[PDB]
């Protein structure tokens, strides 16, 4: 009964990792057939300072600290947890820090306000106070948790260490300080926001350090959505002003980064007179990361402008900014654009789309880059409810052409994917005339991938266009493949016929299909007559029974006496999963 | 002078005890488009020992 | 029960394309069934066309699922490796085990021929029992793949017109019927016909000459010309050879070199390519790049997501 | 004023066989100057401890590991030298201490640890290994630490490898306690201490073609103080300096330090080492035959150069024979950056005071192996009493390595197989 658990204990000791991360995983079981007192007395002791330091172990030891709080008898002792997780606060590797600092802050909730006082609140002011910077740094992210409940003296001692910790010494602590900076502003009373919390923030933002300054923006962000619209005038934008000007790249790639964000936090008014001027720079950066990071924002900053003059602004400020974009030399930040930039239509309307973004549309499609191409014609939606697609008909043919012969499979695969959303698109009348031949040349293609692709591709065009259609239309040339010399496109019949039986249903596969499949069972390659005892598996179940017995069982039998070994296992497989045998 | 792109590019090449034949076939590519390696063939004994076999630095005395 | 251990095979394969090595017991039971069908096959195994024939892979699995994904998946593709699967690569146990694999399966479907690197002491050299014993602690996984590397046919035959093998022609071996006559369940010599088989290359010059690689012997036109006529056969199929393109016609087009490992070493950048011979021997070649890695490349001029 | 150098210890071998895997390649301080890691060409790490009890206590044997082994490249045909090219000490973040070890091709990050408890207890078997009847189980006991002899442990904890085609000469840690550069002869990368599986490529000069190379890095180092800042010298005698914040990519340098007739110019003009000043205002570098002191607010010409050994500018013709000429000297700063210290031949390393310009040459002997022994100031002229013939000097004996205590006037010298550490006389 007890030897089980005797085995666990003892590998707590074992040399091997797994053994001991086996055991550490089951510490819930161990503490039960110890009980709530000796869990107190003998486990935890041990689980302080442990010897190994292996970060999967001690990951794994972190996690299950934070659900003792039963197995130690309840929240009347759960303290007894904190010395097991301040250990593990300190060590050197962060994810277990994170982890740690993570228990940490579950089982705070479940102290009482008295304990917090007596029990958690020191357990921050040693960790702040602490010499080693990896308990400072861990410190940070207990204030918010306990800050809320403890009494008004506690709260006055817990800013002054929290403001200690925003001017360390060690870079470190400083970054700690500022990710967690906006979440302690949370819980904190607004008039202390204003009065401790911006002195901190714009400290931080000023900070020396490029690692830490660009934390800061998302503190703003959070500070923010705290403050009265009419104080962030004299509270935040001179902060976020000077960010989004800041010398560092890497700050100003922040701003870019959350410029939704801080759209959302600042208000309208405050939208248009400062973060317009700032968007504008942004796209103008001469880093391509940011110039990148502001593209993708530019579908969603101009929906969220005010529309009293949301046409107005794009048209002047943010229009004239997407044209240099266009000709951007750096290859991602055209492709990013590209994906984001049609999406400006429905805003503009009809009549500027046609003068305005058209022209820059058909720049994007003359791009050399294939992404600028393909993330253009993926994002067609929303050009086509504004302006039928027919307008771009003649304009989309000879990039989609192009794409569909690029020597790269890779690029042919991914025009593959949007296929049949821009059949659905451009409708039956125009694949049927022009993009037809395009998906019947991808069956007979040299790469296999492509084959493959052009295969699925079919499905999901019979999906949309119907079962008459893919009669009339596909089902006559892919078994017209059947024919070819080569075994591979031979196969590929076979395998179309696998995907079309699915969705073409008895009235067609029985009729065409069927006939076809059972025709190659000949073929002198053995190859091609295997996969038809796979193909007719697989298409048996859609045949009706009559058919099967009459046409399906017979070929399937013969097959099951071919000189081929793979032709006779697959056969026998048939029969099998069908029944017939 | 004894410097010299060539000079620097020999000391790059540091050792270039064995014979590779990635090195040897790309260099025939770009002959024909338009030393190379050692001729040492890898053996087993040649390399090191499967296990470590150094004894402590005598600093450490 | 055989359909029992066919669909424990079929697991094999499917656990071995996510990249997954088999255990060592289940490595030691496969290298066993091998044996079995790997030593009826003769020292020049004769392949029936339509077949794709491939090069050296080098243990670069993830290649290796790029060239399925080109040239098709087995078995509905007939596949022709000539040798060089471990060695030099990140993943030689899960390469030469998926393919030890696809032969037990689908003996008939995919032939494995022997590799220079198919050998106990070469091995030793480019990581591949560094790699079984990193990957299981132990030396067996090494011992089994290599004892059943003795029994990989030297080299092939397609439709009698086309001759398949790693290397090249040898002084010692004139016909067909010499190679018959070598006694292949060995360990790879370093001299003589066997060696020579595994290490020879073409080369510009005529005649013999001395091998840069200190084995086998550099033959020039003049061989090929001489052994094709003898044998009548259409075309010599080799591999063994890095060739930027992937496929490199040589000596008035009567020997081809496939390599089918792109980027070789992850340096090399070179493309590699497979040659397709169709229903009726016309042979067509594929050429491909190598797959995108995930969270790759390793050193990258892009911004990563710490600093960014 | 001059500071009155005293033999303190000496350590290694008395005159052994100097096998190759006993020299020493790096001598590395720490941050706060207790502890002094040295690497040597065998891959072997040695770390002292200075006694606990202003300090000048002796320096004691503190930890001792196998830092790289000798490996094969098989994706190369190329064996992977195990020498310790460069030790770099993280700032101290917990009781453990933490440093990099780079040889030619892997950065590894190591942790050294004390370790005071040992787990005692079982319940299937004894302390000696001896197993019990499982059915004797009738009540569970868990182990407790027992205290024990202190003992040090040194332990990899990441491996930043298969990033550098060539080998790499330099590793710096940034100041913002996240990242640290690699540089190789002709890129440097970018790490993130936490991170192994990517790097980023910030700097890469390689042409190309490699038949127009004209230049390699040297040496790169970031600023002290400035996480945006660091320079990298070129084999041509220049630096550059890169402001991080311009640019992802530091292709473009912010600033060019060189200045405007012998045979060997092209070699004596590489730059072996760049270092830093302490306050960072000021950054010095060591060519063969001197060091320069570069302004980082001028560019054209540095405010100061010293003549490490003239004597041996008639002599290049046979350091050239024998390869002397292509020694990689290293400079160290002092505390105060008042005083910089290199290394020469003949067991000779030089002192230059910044503040009085005054000069002295000081030797590392066994002859001189009394503690609190005063170093006499040496003299080379080729002849005078007392002053060493430049003839007879030995080539062989070079000091290319030597270490400065961060606070204290403590000094750490490695000759090729011997470790000297000098104090100021107190
Ligand atoms: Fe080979
Ligand atoms: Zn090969």
């Amino acid at each position: 009964s007890l030897y089980p658990i005797a085995v666990l204990i003892d590998e707590l000791r074992n040399e091997d990792v797994q053994l001991r991360l086996n055991s550490i995983k089951k510490l819930s079981t161990i503490a039960l057939a110890l009980g709530v007192e000796r869990t107190r007395s003998e486990l935890l002791p041990f689980l302080t300072d442990t010897i190994y330091d292996e970060d999967e172990v001690l990951l794994a030891l972190a996690e299950q600290l934070g659900t003792f709080t039963t197995l130690v008898g309840g929240p009347e002792y759960v303290h007894c947890l904190l010395p097991p997780l301040e250990s593990l606060a300190t060590v050197e590797e962060t994810v277990v820090r994170d982890k740690a600092v993570e228990s940490l802050r579950a089982i705070s909730h479940e102290h009482s306000p008295s304990d917090l006082e007596a029990h958690f609140v020191p357990l921050v002011k040693r960790l702040a106070g602490g010499d080693w910077f990896t308990s400072r740094t861990s410190a940070c992210g207990l204030f918010s948790v306990c800050y809320p409940r403890v009494s008004s003296a506690v709260k006055a001692e817990l800013r002054q260490y929290f403001r200690n910790l925003c001017s360390d010494d060690t870079p470190m602590v400083r970054r700690a300080a500022a990710s967690k900076l906006g979440e302690f502003a949370k819980v904190l009373e607004l008039d202390n926001v204003k009065s401790e919390i911006i002195p901190m923030f714009s400290n931080l933002a000023s900070d020396e350090q490029d690692s830490v300054r660009l934390l800061a923006v998302e503190a703003c962000v959070n500070i923010a959505q705290l403050l009265p619209q009419e104080d962030l005038e004299a509270l935040v934008m001179p902060t976020l002003r000077q960010a989004a000007e800041d010398k560092s790249w890497r700050v100003r790639y922040m701003v870019a980064d959350k410029f939704t964000e801080l759209q959302k936090a600042v208000g309208p008014e405050i939208t248009k007179t400062d973060l317009v001027p700032a968007f504008q720079n942004l796209m103008k950066d001469c880093e391509a990361e940011v110039r990148a990071a502001a593209s993708h924002k530019v579908k969603e900053f101009c929906e969220n402008l005010s529309a009293d003059c949301r046409e107005n602004v794009i048209m002047s400020q943010i229009l004239p900014c997407i044209k240099e974009l266009v000709s951007d030399a750096n290859q991602h930040v055209k492709s990013a654009l590209a994906s984001v930039i049609m999406g400006l239509s429905p805003i503009l309307g009809k009549d500027n789309t046609i003068e305005h973004l058209l022209p820059l549309f058909l720049a994007q499609l003359k791009d050399e880059c294939p992404e600028v191409r393909l993330n253009i014609i993926s994002n067609l939606d929303c050009v086509n409810e504004v302006i039928g697609i027919r307008q771009l008909s003649q304009s989309l043919l000879p990039a989609i052409v192009e794409l569909a012969e690029d020597a790269k499979w890779r690029v042919r695969l991914a025009i593959i994917e949007y296929m049949p959303l821009l059949a659905g698109q451009l409708g039956v009348e125009f694949f049927d005339e022009k993009l037809n031949s395009l998906c019947m040349a991808w069956l007979v293609d040299h790469v296999y991938a492509i084959r493959e692709a052009a295969t699925s591709n079919l499905k999901k065009l019979v999906e949309k266009f119907g079962k008459e259609w893919a009669h009339a239309t596909i089902i006559p040339k892919v078994l017209a493949m059947s024919g070819d010399p080569n075994y591979l496109h031979r196969m590929t019949t076979l395998f179309c016929i696998n995907v079309l039986s699915e969705v073409c249903g008895q009235d067609i596969t029985t009729k065409h299909m069927l006939p076809t499949v059972l025709r190659m069972a000949g073929d002198p390659v053995a190859n091609v007559r295997f996969n038809v005892a796979k193909s007719l598996q697989k298409i048996g179940p859609i045949l009706d029974n009559s058919t099967l017995q009459s046409e399906v069982k017979p070929i399937l039998e013969k097959l099951t006496q071919d000189q081929d070994v793979d032709v006779k296992y697959f056969a026998q497989e048939a029969l099998t999963v069908l029944s017939l045998a | 002078k004894p410097g010299g792109s060539d000079f620097l590019r020999k000391r790059l090449q540091k050792g270039q005890k064995y014979f590779d034949s990635g090195d040897y076939n790309m260099a025939k590519a770009k002959m024909k488009n338009k030393e190379v390696t050692g001729d040492h063939i890898p053996t087993p004994q040649d390399l090191p020992q499967r296990k470590p076999a150094l004894v402590a630095s005598k600093l450490a005395g | 029960d055989e359909k029992v251990f066919t669909k424990e095979l079929d697991q094999w394969i499917e656990q071995l394309n996510e990249c997954k090595q088999l255990s060592e017991s289940q490595v030691k039971s496969l290298c066993e069934k091998a044996k079995e069908i790997l030593t009826k096959e003769s020292n020049v195994q004769e392949v029936r066309c339509p077949v794709t024939v491939c090069g050296d892979v080098h243990g670069q699995f993830h290649d290796l699922m790029e060239l399925f994904r080109i040239g098709g998946k087995s078995p509905d593709t007939n596949y022709l490796f000539m040798g060089d699967y471990v060695d030099r690569g990140y993943y030689s146990v899960e390469t030469v085990t998926l393919l030890v694999a696809l032969k037990v399966r689908y003996r008939e479907r995919i032939t494995i021929l022997r590799g220079n690197h198919e050998s106990r002491q070469i091995t030793q050299v480019y990581g591949f029992y560094d790699e079984c014993l990193r990957k299981y602690g132990n030396a067996n996984v090494w011992k089994y793949f290599t004892d059943l590397f003795d029994y990989l046919p030297l080299t092939a035959l397609v439709d009698g017109q086309i001759f398949c093998l790693h290397g090249g022609l040898s002084p010692s071996i004139d016909t067909l019927d010499h190679i018959r006559a070598l006694d292949r369940l060995q360990e790879v010599p370093h001299e003589g016909p066997m060696c020579d088989l595994l290490w020879s290359d073409p080369d510009d010059r005529g005649g013999w000459g001395i091998s840069p690689r200190g084995a086998g012997y550099t033959f020039g036109q003049d061989i090929s010309e001489t052994f094709n006529h003898a044998n009548g056969l259409t075309l010599v199929s080799r591999a063994h050879q890095l060739v930027m393109e992937g496929y490199n016609w040589c000596h008035d087009r009567n020997v081809v070199t496939i390599f089918s490992a792109p980027n070789y070493c992850y340096r090399c950048g070179n493309q590699a390519a497979i040659m397709e011979l169709d229903d009726t021997l016309k042979y067509s070649f594929l050429q491909f790049d190598p797959a995108p890695r995930r969270g790759e490349p390793h050193v990258t001029r892009r911004t990563p997501d710490y600093f960014l | 004023n001059d500071i009155q150098w005293c033999f303190s210890q000496v350590k290694g071998a008395v005159d052994d066989d100097v096998a190759e895997a006993d020299i020493i390649s790096t001598v590395e301080f720490n941050h706060s100057g207790e502890l002094l890691a040295t690497g040597d060409k065998g891959g072997r790490v040695v770390i002292f401890q200075q006694e606990q009890e202003h300090s000048r206590g002796e320096y004691n044997v503190y930890s001792t590991f196998q830092s790289h082994e000798p490996e094969f490249d098989y994706l190369k045909s190329l064996e992977i030298e195990e020498k310790i090219n460069k030790i770099r000490w993280l700032p101290q973040k917990n009781a453990a201490q933490f440093l990099l070890s780079t040889n030619d091709k892997t950065i590894k990050l190591w942790k050294i640890s004390e370790r005071d408890k040992r787990p005692e207890g079982y319940n299937l078997k004894e302390e000696d290994g001896r197993y019990r009847d499982p059915t004797t189980v009738t009540t569970l006991r868990v182990p407790v630490f027992r205290p024990m002899d202190l003992m040090v442990e040194a332990s990899p904890r990441r491996i930043f490898a298969n990033a550098h085609t060539y080998h790499i000469n330099s590793i710096s840690i940034n100041s913002d306690y996240e990242t640290y550069l690699s540089a190789d002869d002709l890129r440097i990368n970018l790490w993130h201490l936490e991170i192994t599986d990517r790097s980023f490529n910030i700097v890469d000069i390689k042409p190309a073609n490699m038949e127009e190379l004209t230049e390699v890095i040297t040496a790169a180092e970031f600023h002290p103080n400035s996480c945006n800042t660091f320079v990298y010298s070129s084999s041509k005698g220049t630096i550059r300096l890169c402001d991080m914040r311009a640019s992802a990519l530091c292709d473009r340098h912010s600033k060019l330090f060189e200045e405007p007739r012998s045979f060997f110019s092209e070699i004596i003009s590489s730059i072996s080492d760049v270092k830093f000043s302490h306050s960072g205002r000021y950054m010095m570098t060591r060519d063969y035959l001197s060091v320069k002191i570069w302004d980082l607010n001028m560019e054209n010409r540095p405010v100061e150069t010293y003549q490490v050994h003239e004597y041996l500018r008639s002599k290049l013709c046979s350091l050239y024979e024998n390869d002397c000429i292509f020694d990689k000297f290293e400079c160290c700063w002092n505390g105060s950056d008042s005083v910089v210290m290199t290394g020469s031949y003949n067991n000779f390393f030089r002192m230059f005071d910044r503040n009085t310009k005054r000069d002295i040459t000081l030797e590392a002997s066994r002859e001189n192996n009394k503690p609190r022994t005063v170093l006499k100031p040496r003299k080379v002229c080729a002849r005078k009493k007392d002053e060493i013939s430049v003839d007879s000097l030995d080539f062989n004996k070079k000091i290319l390595h030597t270490a400065w205590h961060p606070k204290e006037n403590i000094i750490a010298v490695a000759t090729t197989n011997n470790l000297y550490i000098f104090q100021d006389k107190v």
